[PDB]
RNA sequence: CAGAUAUCAGGAGGAACACCGGUGGCGAAGGCGGGUCUCUGGGCAGUAACUGACGCUGAGGAGCGAAAGCGUGGGGAGCGAACAGGAUUAGAUACCCUGGUAGUCCACGCCGUAAACGGUGGGUACUAGGUGUGGGUUUCCUUGGGAUCCGUGCCGUAGCUAA
């Protein structure tokens, strides 16, 4: 899962700021990371069909967070977009 | 021939019948009398009278080898538990202890369906 | 890295005097690769409740270890190698 | 039984594997188990014990 | 009858995990239970630390999805369709016995239907209680008791239903 130490260094390295914790942007980095994760314990556990439930729910929060990232800025939306090279 | 101090009536005490075969302690059937062997089969294989009848012409097989000390091994369900128990008993072989030994699958092997009859 | 606590059934052949010498011969390979703190507890001569392999009866070893899961699977490949060893468990001290 | 737990109310006390002797006193002649609340402990100390059994049945030190 | 049954010992096989095993939990639902290890799923609880309405539903569409069945290669100890004899019977093809092939298990696939039902769509704000009951935390006696939030039963208010 998302250790209490990576998620803290992510945080520090694409949040907004200290302690902002949940902004969008940070969730996302957060959500991402868990995705990338989640990405190769399926690939190893190809007959897991249980954690892929969550793996879609996790991305689907992401881009309904995306879009409020857009909808506010979208100078930030691009700047986190080609941050983390999605699409 | 021989003698067996101690016996074991290792009662194969199926419904179908009680065959009392008597084991010395090395786990050899010396003898053994079931149901049929004193002449019981079909129902009269499974009736209460051939438990004590196989016990006993066990017991006396085991008299003739001069057995007088067994404990009962007596196997799964069937027709005449204690019946066969005190018959031996009265056949000169003291009950000593009584195991009920029956093979426990514990949740393991499949076995056929069911009856309805 | 995570605490393992091994726990191994030995052999009622041998004598206790090599029981400890053929379990750091082991345990130094995870030492080496993990940097393994081991609390070697031994106790051995105990009745099995089951005969196993036509004995009921050997030595018992208890093993802190604390070790990544890939060196106490090492271990456990190794430990049931050997035919002093009977039976081995390797324990994630955590929730699971 | 019927109090809060031995353990959950006594507020001091353990389950080990290794303490065959403690969790002997909780299996049957055999080694049979005691349903979830025979013995009047508090349940999540049953059900460890009862993993703990099946541990010990493996490993075989209580009568199986 | 050759040594069958049996008894002991041994080996082989294949499958499943009795007891724990239950309004008790978990899981979106089909489902989950021998033990170990690894990865991973989600929930609940106390601090707002933070984002600052990022809410819900959701046609199309998406995958998952009981069992069976078929494709591909194995397994098969047992069971066992189909198919075999015997038995009641007027008839057995059926109930019963005497066996066993695919299947049943595994691997990779197909399909998508089950009475796949709280027969109660998803989500949200209010309406007496009482009592079992899982997880938590707190608060009050000296563990004892209370509160709270979440899971899970039954009975019973209002009110509702044709009942």
């Amino acid at each position: 899962a998302l250790t209490a130490e990576q998620k803290k260094e992510i945080l520090g390295q694409y949040g907004l700021h200290d302690t902002d914790t949940g902004s969008p942007e940070a969730q996302v980095a957060l959500l991402t990371k868990r995705i990338q994760d989640l990405t190769e314990h399926l690939k190893v556990h190809k007959h897991d069909h249980h954690s892929r439930r969550g793996l879609l729910l996790l991305v689907g929060r992401r881009r309904r967070l995306l879009k409020y990232v857009a909808q506010v800025d979208v100078a930030r939306y691009r700047s986190l977009i080609e941050r983390l090279g999605l699409r | 021939k021989k003698n067996v101090p101690h016996g074991a009536a290792h009662i194969k005490s199926t419904f179908n019948n009680t065959i009392v075969s008597i084991t010395d302690p090395q786990g050899n059937v010396i003898a053994w009398a079931s149901s049929g062997h004193v002449g019981f089969k079909g129902s009269r294989k499974s009736t209460p009278f051939a438990a004590q009848l196989a016990a006993e012409n066990a017991a006396r097989k085991a008299q003739e080898h001069g057995v007088k000390k067994v404990d009962v091994f007596v196997k799964g369900p069937g027709s005449g538990r204690e019946t066969a128990i005190r018959s031996l008993q009265a056949a000169g072989l003291e009950v000593g202890t009584i195991s009920d030994v029956t093979p426990q699958p514990h949740n393991g092997c499949r076995p056929p369906k069911r009856r309805r009859v | 890295m995570r605490p393992y606590e091994i726990m191994v059934i030995l052999d009622p052949t041998l004598d206790e005097r090599t029981v400890a010498p053929s379990l750091e011969t082991f345990l130094n390979v995870i030492r080496k690769d993990g940097g393994t703190v081991d609390k070697v507890d031994i106790w051995g001569r105990r009745r099995l409740a089951y005969e196993i392999a036509k004995h009921a009866e050997g030595i018992y070893a208890v093993i802190d270890v604390k070790a990544e899961p890939a060196t106490v699977s090492e271990l456990d490949r190794q430990l049931n190698l050997n035919e002093s060893v009977l039976r081995t468990k390797v324990l994630r001290t955590d929730k699971h | 039984k019927t109090r809060k737990c031995v353990f959950c109310s006594k507020k001091g006390q353990t389950i080990d594997y290794k303490d065959t002797a403690l969790l002997r006193t909780y299996i049957s002649e055999r080694g049979k188990i005691r349903a979830r609340r025979v013995t009047g402990n508090c349940v999540q100390h049953q059900r460890d014990i009862a993993v703990a059994v099946k541990n010990a049945r493996e490993v075989a030190l209580l009568p199986f």
